[PDB]
């Protein structure tokens, strides 16, 4: 026990995958599929109403003009009404 | 050869330092440490870029 054999050093065992990849960690590219065509979308865009089923509540950093989840949607007869008393419908 | 001249020397090295002697015109070899493993024989093994 007082010797350490086998000291197995490991120098291009990871380097085989890349130099850039051991000072950073890269990114993950999405999944393409085939009827979306060629719009290639990322994992911070969303610019159409989504679901809110059993699903996570987006977060928003900067900028950026998003889409949302949609909560509750609701056609009703709009009555004739202002902020006041001028109510023509002359 | 052997022996050399410090112009002002410091009276703090006994027997164990390192002179470490660099000329001119000279690519000094930088070196980042990224992997480092420690073992019960007690020394450490650095994987470096």
């Amino acid at each position: 026990g007082g010797m350490t054999g086998v000291l197995f050093s490991l120098g291009a065992s990871m380097v085989l995958g890349g130099v850039a990849q051991m000072l950073a960690p890269k990114a993950r590219t999405p999944r393409i599929q085939t009827t979306d065509n060629g719009k290639q979308n990322t994992y911070f865009s969303s610019l159409d109403n989504m679901v809110a089923q059993g699903n996570v509540l987006p977060v928003l950093y900067g900028e950026m003009r998003v889409g949302s989840r949609v909560v509750s949607q609701e056609i009703s007869t709009a009555d004739e009404g202002d902020g006041g008393q001028v109510v023509v419908i002359g | 050869v052997k022996v050399k001249v410090s112009r002002v020397p410091d009276g703090v090295a006994e027997y164990s330092v390192w002179e470490l002697k660099l000329p001119t015109l000279r690519q000094r070899l930088f070196r980042c440490v990224s992997i480092r493993e420690n073992d019960d024989g007690t020394y450490a093994i650095t994987a470096v870029q």
